[PDB]
């Protein structure tokens, strides 16, 4: 059914699962006509398809062009988000095929069930958690690659980096979500967190700055402050 | 006119025949019913006075042979049979009527309202829907659980209604996923229309047969197989106008023969309120509108 706090270890067990998020598929600015009146205009998404078990990032990019001519692209952008994820589980062998796919907003429901109507034993499922997989585009790597794109295309990452060499899926995804939780909510100090110190860098083949272990345990107190700081700025505690 | 005579009537029972219904007192000396108009097919009903739990029934049609009801004492219930000797039978009913054991069938002469819920209702389809072909006539209680229902167990027992599934690959052509979902104009007309009922009157015959089932014997899997052939049509964008039409005269008169008590169990408000006012036809069933509107505006 629906996943929560109550069954949270599901995530990491060996039975291969997908989370997908949808909200930076279509994404628009908002602006004015000369006549006064107010236009959209699209620029680069992506679907967020993320193992949570191995960090294996499935970014598509939703290039600009496939809005052409359409209506009501809000909609759109659910099914076509369905379209692509059934066509990534249609390219992958059958023993990397996701059990259950997990969305992060029950409006895909319906879009990937109908789609993924050829895996009757791939359940799709909601989740009661609100994850801040939204703000996988202040990930600057992952924001550059969408951005420049010409033309569809998937580009593969691993959002963990080397994490999962020195410490659990459990803890490399709940470090990944406090990250993005932090990025969410003040980005500008959240980037400031993660670049203050100019001797900590990001490999080329990563997403993330090399921090030692304890330079983490840091950081996430860091990250933690920040987020508790900003609902107290929202809320005036 | 035709008559199904009674036996006797043992125990105390609630005998309905069509929309019509009568009390009738353990031992009363009834013997059945007649000046039934022929031309239609029938449903004689009943609910036992001591336990009114199972209702059951028989769909019949006096033009496939000479039926009455006897009571079985063994099985507990009144049982429908055919007798084939012709001239017993007359004998048999026209003695009832000189003593006038008989209730008359009551049609008042103004009123159309058994043509119009039956009005593409055939014994043959229903002889399929309910398969048990040793008998002409039709045994449905409020129980018996529909093909689709033991899908989701005694498979001689069902009720063989046409599957209709929104989510199946049936319903979504693949490559055409998204707009099959939101209009369901190919699988209305190509896939059942074309396909499965040939024709609008048979599917008009199986939405009838499924609201009557529904209302008379309190048949869950029934009532939800009448709203999902009403929403199939509500979801498709291209309908023929003549369908839209008829549609709107059918579900007008079983809107307007529903029990107003009922409405809690027999109407579906997510079905009703997209049919009314958000589907492709919101503006298509007047008359079945207005009616929803002025005796059931709770539900919307
Ligand atoms: C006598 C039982 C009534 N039914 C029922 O439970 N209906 C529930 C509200 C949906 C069936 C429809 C006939």
């Amino acid at each position: 059914g629906a996943m929560n706090s109550s069954n949270y270890a599901e995530l990491f067990n060996n039975d291969i699962k997908l989370f997908v998020d949808d909200t930076n598929v279509y994404r628009v600015t908002v602006h004015k006509t000369f006549e006064g009146n107010v236009a959209t205009k699209a620029i680069n998404g992506c679907i967020f398809t993320l193992n949570p078990k191995t960090g294996h990032l499935f970014l598509k990019i939703i290039h600009t062009s496939v809005w052409a001519g359409q209506k009501r692209l809000s909609q759109l952008a659910k099914w076509k988000t369905a379209e692509e994820v059934s066509a990534l589980v249609r390219s992958l062998p059958k023993e990397e095929q996701p059990k259950q796919i997990i969305v992060t907003r029950k409006a895909m429901l319906d879009p990937l069930e109908v789609h993924m109507l050829d895996f009757p034993n791939i359940a799709i499922r909601p989740t009661e958690l609100r994850l801040p997989f939204s703000a996988a585009m202040s990930i600057d790597k992952l924001s550059d690659v969408v951005m420049k794109a010409t033309e569809p295309q998937m580009v593969l990452f691993n959002i963990y980096d080397d994490w999962l060499d020195r410490i659990s899926s459990y803890t490399a995804f709940s470090r990944l979500t406090l990250l993005l939780r932090a990025l969410k909510t003040n980005e500008e100090s959240a980037k400031m967190i993660l670049l203050s110190d100019p001797t900590i860098t990001i490999k080329s083949y990563h997403l993330w700055p090399s921090f030692t272990d304890e330079q983490w345990i840091t950081i996430e107190s860091q990250m933690r402050d920040l987020i508790l700081t900003e609902y107290g700025r929202k809320y005036n505690v | 006119m035709n008559t199904v005579p009674f036996t006797s009537a043992p125990i105390e029972v609630t005998i309905g025949i069509d929309q019509y219904s009568f009390n009738v007192k353990e031992n009363q000396p009834f013997h059945g019913i007649k000046d039934i108009p022929i031309g239609h097919v029938h449903v004689i009903h009943f609910q036992h006075a001591d336990n009114s739990s199972m209702r059951y029934g028989y769909w019949f049609d006096c033009r496939m042979g000479n039926f009455y009801i006897q009571y079985d004492p063994k099985d507990g219930l009144y049982k429908m049979m055919e007798e084939r000797d012709g001239a017993k039978f007359e004998n048999i009913v026209h003695n009832f009527k000189e003593r006038q054991m008989m209730v008359s069938y009551p049609k008042i002469d103004e009123d159309d309202t058994w043509y119009n819920l039956t009005e593409f209702v055939q014994m043959d389809k229903i002889r399929k829907i309910v398969r048990k072909d040793e008998n002409q006539f039709s045994y449905v209680d409020s129980s018996m659980t529909t093909v689709q229902e033991n899908e989701l167990s005694d498979p001689a027992h069902s009720l063989n209604y046409t599957v209709i599934n929104f989510k199946s690959r049936e319903a979504i052509r693949p490559g055409h996923e998204m707009e099959d979902f939101l209009d369901k104009s190919y699988y209305l007309n190509t896939v059942m229309l074309q396909g499965i009922f040939k024709n609008s009157s048979n599917y008009f015959g199986e939405l009838q047969f499924a609201f009557l089932n529904a209302m008379f014997f309190g048949n869950y899997g029934s009532s939800l197989q009448w709203h999902a052939m009403i929403e199939l049509i509500c979801s498709s964008a291209t309908v023929p106008k003549h369908m839209l039409d008829k549609l709107d005269e059918i579900l007008y008169y079983q809107i307007k023969t529903l029990p107003e008590q009922y409405s809690d169990i027999l109407l579906n408000e997510r079905v009703w309120n997209i049919c009314l006012y958000s589907s492709f036809q919101k503006n298509s069933l007047h008359n079945t509108e207005k009616i929803m509107e002025n005796k059931y505006p709770e539900l919307l």
